[PDB]
């Protein structure tokens, strides 16, 4: 799949012939309750970050783009990506670096007195130009230089950021309602409470902890030996839906204590009806858009294309590892083309562009995985799950009473569960646990039985320096350079690492298929 | 659109068709140039 | 150990000849950190029931016997039992049936206008007569007819009672401070809060959950493969103290929220100095004691003797099973005599009689239990742990500033950990789990491979009926008949069960040494 054919649009054509013969199987393979359970999981797992990012975007852009635009864009992109993409297990949605870029570009437009949404339209116009040349010249073949080293480092960093944000939301909630000896019983609640309230933060913490505990207990119950095997598998597959329903009922039976709930726009309308409509004129809405800025948008377009390309290709590599039993194939050129084109088109509608998010797609791949009688047996590869998730995201506005009674603490526990279960397929985390284990308890793997313990610890600690450097960049205003620092790890693997490690050691520590050299 | 917007000579479908045509022409020119190279 | 010698006081000297030769080992074996961790565990595990039962007894008897008297009696009896008993791993203290008898005797004395404490003195006087005759005639030889059936039924029932009361205390905490939209900020705090308080029950739930979670996590870390083995096992032995310290610091750093703490007496004084003193005259304090009640106390003395005898002897059977690697010997005749005699002596001082509680003794034995590389390896059989626990219980009054900063919720999590770790040595609990397992997943044990599945399930179901009946007996006003109903299972095992079960099935299912008939 990563081979360079040399023909114009060669990768795009082969990705079509690789997967579209399996289109009939991509619908029939979804006839199982596990697919429905994965749908219920991924629906919340994509909706809640979408709602949070839409609210933040509306706050930071004066509601030029808000929750409704992001929800509609996510639904459309998910539907079209599931119906046409070669890797139906991927989940396309908004990400953190996209939010940082949008904040920076909004600040730049405010400083220069330019219209922000028209700038987004022009950047997306240049986004469509960039992707076509990359697909035509098979520019997606450079991802074969991204080995297990960079993939696992990126996955571990993204999981750490996910867990850190999950805990930071709880910390913010606790700061909003500190434990006090006395409280004011007359506090306004609309749109949000204006003062600390009793039992709120503690009940949110209890709900989050209970959600995580029930999810982990049901996941263990899937691998347990209790109840009939069919019923045991059915209960384990629906472990996250069962835990979510249990905690929702627990909060519903408590009336007096307030808990923050999911909030969606009232209808299918733009966040700011006084700012822009559904279609934004590329020539300018209020003032004539400058000619120079139309051409000057290429560099932000280049940055956005780099972000989307790296995120999507690394996610597709991670979800399609040979050890995960992906026996249907993935298309790097088709998925990238679809994602970037949908982002460029949705920019014309005043909607944000998206990317193949690591956490959501990794969870979708893991939720569809069926274990053998410890060993991965097969994965329910189908297009129905992503299509249904996108449809439910689009209809989330219409089902507000169901969402209006769902606390975010349950979603916080679910996010923690996703973060802790996304590390199963990463050997970097496994080797980090080997930093706290005696050598005689190490597993029988080629990178342990053929590599000295101190050498393996040194190799692991080399990545820890890279992880710390990436974390520092995230904690700086120049966080948009994170993909470049991530790219710089590839020269470290191909140039600097052989200076201190042998070929056999590098083959054992970094194997593309986890083989014994 | 919404509220009061500045009136342009080309409407939104017209300007987006012009932009898409220019983009297609540039892409075709680049592809034809690349086809010219690696042959002589 | 349960054979009848035929000599007067023959079983007494035989128990003396068995354990006392190992006296020097009983002091040298305790020079290890695991013994210190066991001391720290059992100190709270015996002080908190002592405080709670002393408070309840003082409330129900108008402080004629209270917390200070119970602590002093616990210290004295524990010191004497650790310095003289043949099973020093037993924990001596107050229990629920003793509290029920105290309530019943106080009601009987109040109805008949009798002096409660003088009646207690006379009953304790009658207790010394009963146990001297029983030991002289080797009445402890009847314990050999209590098989694994009755032992496991009593242990499972007592563990269920302990866990249910641990949860009922949390229910009481929730009911006293319910979750309300508004609270009164002006509520009197002395001696206890007079109204619901914000964040109290939720923070107590957080503390209890954290304590139980960290205790379980460190117990698992004991058996994990992380860290060097010596440090790992040291931390695992000190799992309970570390969890207690973490949760105590967590509660200490929260100042505004009120949490219920341990309360100890101000000094070593009687709870009611206006009613009685340290020494109670058997002839009467306020009025002349009737002659007929001196002889009529024999029947309550018989009931108390039956309760104490059955409780202590079944506890000794449970803590000294052959499968628990107790290779130093236990004394049935000597320990029963010492316990009943110390109870009779403490009755003369206005202090409650004590008996070996099952939960605390089993936790104490499991705290000194060493697990091999799974399989039980050895038990640190030494006398220092019980003596130190008794001394610390006695000194608990003098260390009020330390005990006043410990919340009850941490102790509730500790009680939950004790209850869930008390079910390990019960094959009845293991068979209960097999009711929800497919037959192929059942372990390779003699009672499964030699008896049909439905026969074993019927055997388990008969025991659950006895457990449910005993649960009914506890929840009825005639709860003092519980030892007789437990005794009634001995005819069930030896008469009624052979009519429906074959001899091989009875030998496999009820085996004293877990052998294959
Ligand atoms: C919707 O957009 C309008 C402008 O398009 C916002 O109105 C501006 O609000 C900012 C913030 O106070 C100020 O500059 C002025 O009050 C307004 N300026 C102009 C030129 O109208 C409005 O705030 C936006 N609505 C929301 C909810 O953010
Ligand atoms: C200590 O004991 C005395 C007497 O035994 C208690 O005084 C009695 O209190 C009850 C409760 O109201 C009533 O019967 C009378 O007020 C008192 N009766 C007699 C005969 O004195 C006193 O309450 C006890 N103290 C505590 C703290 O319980
Ligand atoms: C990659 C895509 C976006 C094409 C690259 C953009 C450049 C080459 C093209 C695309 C559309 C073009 C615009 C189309 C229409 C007009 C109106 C005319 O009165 C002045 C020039 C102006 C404003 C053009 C300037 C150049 C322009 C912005
Ligand atoms: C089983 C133990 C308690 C001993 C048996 C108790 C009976 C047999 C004995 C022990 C002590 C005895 C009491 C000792 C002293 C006196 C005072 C005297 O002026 C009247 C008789 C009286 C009140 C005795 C009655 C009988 C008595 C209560």
């Amino acid at each position: 799949p990563l081979q360079q054919t040399g023909q114009l649009f060669g990768g795009l054509v082969r990705d079509i012939r690789r997967r579209y013969p399996y289109y009939l199987s991509d619908i029939t393979d979804a006839f199982s309750p596990q697919v429905l359970a994965a749908v219920i999981f991924i629906y919340f797992a994509a909706l809640s970050p979408a709602i949070t990012f839409g609210g933040l975007l509306g706050e930071k852009t004066r509601n030029q783009m808000g929750v409704s635009e992001l929800l509609i864009s996510t639904a459309v992109q998910g539907i079209l990506f599931a119906l046409l993409g070669a890797q139906p297990l991927l989940v396309v949605g908004f990400s953190g670096p996209l939010l940082v870029f949008e904040e920076a570009f909004f600040s730049f437009c405010e400083t220069n007195g330019l219209e922000y949404i028209v700038g987004r339209v022009w950047i997306g116009f240049w986004l469509i130009l960039l992707v076509v040349l990359v697909v035509a010249f098979e520019g997606s073949f450079l991802v074969r230089f991204i080995s297990r080293y960079t993939q696992e480092i990126f996955s571990f960093l993204i999981s750490l950021i996910f867990i850190y944000e999950t805990f930071s939301k709880l910390i913010k909630i606790f700061q909003d309602h500190p434990l006090q000896k006395t409280y004011n019983y007359n506090v306004l609640m609309v749109p949000k409470p204006q003062g600390p309230l009793p039992n709120t933060a503690l009940l949110s913490l209890v709900l989050m902890a209970g959600t995580f505990f029930f999810a982990m207990m049901l996941r263990k119950f899937k691998n347990s030996s209790y109840f009939p095997g069919k019923l045991r598998r059915v209960i384990g597959d629906f472990g996250v839906p069962i835990s979510i329903l249990i905690m929702v009922l627990v909060d519903f039976f408590i009336q007096d204590t307030y808990t923050q709930k999911l909030s969606v726009p009232d209808g299918f309308k733009v966040s700011n009806s006084s700012a822009r409509g559904w279609v934004i004129h590329p020539l300018g809405l209020r003032s004539e858009f400058p000619i120079w800025m139309m051409f000057a948008s290429a560099l932000p377009a280049l940055l956005v294309f780099i972000l989307i390309f790296l995120e999507s290709q690394i996610t597709t590599l991670i979800v399609s590892k040979p050890e995960r039993k992906m026996v249907k194939g993935s298309g790097f050129h088709l998925d990238l083309l679809l994602v970037v084109g949908m982002g460029g088109v949705a920019a014309l509608f005043g909607m944000p562009w998206l990317s193949a998010t690591t956490v959501r797609s990794v969870t979708h791949a893991n939720a569809l995985t069926v274990m053998g009688k410890a060993q991965i047996q097969e994965v329910k590869e189908q297009r129905i799950s992503g299509l249904l998730v996108a449809v439910l995201v689009g209809l989330s506005i219409l089902m507000e009473p169901i969402l209006s009674r769902i606390p975010l603490a349950v979603l916080f526990g679910i996010f923690l569960y996703m973060g802790v279960t996304s590390l199963s397929g990463i050997q970097l985390f496994d080797r980090i646990l080997l930093l706290f284990k005696p050598p005689k308890y190490h597993p029988d793997v080629p990178y342990v039985k053929r590599v000295k313990t101190w050498r393996m610890h040194l190799f692991t600690g080399i990545q820890i320096i890279c992880l710390a450097v990436l974390w520092v960049v995230k904690s700086t205003p120049a966080s948009l350079a994170l993909p470049f620092v991530l790219i710089l790890t590839v020269p470290l693997r191909r140039v600097l690492l052989p200076l201190i490690f042998r070929n056999v050691e590098l083959q054992c520590l970094d194997a593309d298929d986890a083989k014994a050299t | 659109g919404e509220r009061v917007q500045l009136a342009h000579h080309f409407s939104e479908p017209e300007i987006t068709l012009i932009i898409f045509g220019v983009m297609a022409g540039v892409i075709g020119t680049i592809l034809l140039i690349s086809y010219g190279i690696r042959r002589l």
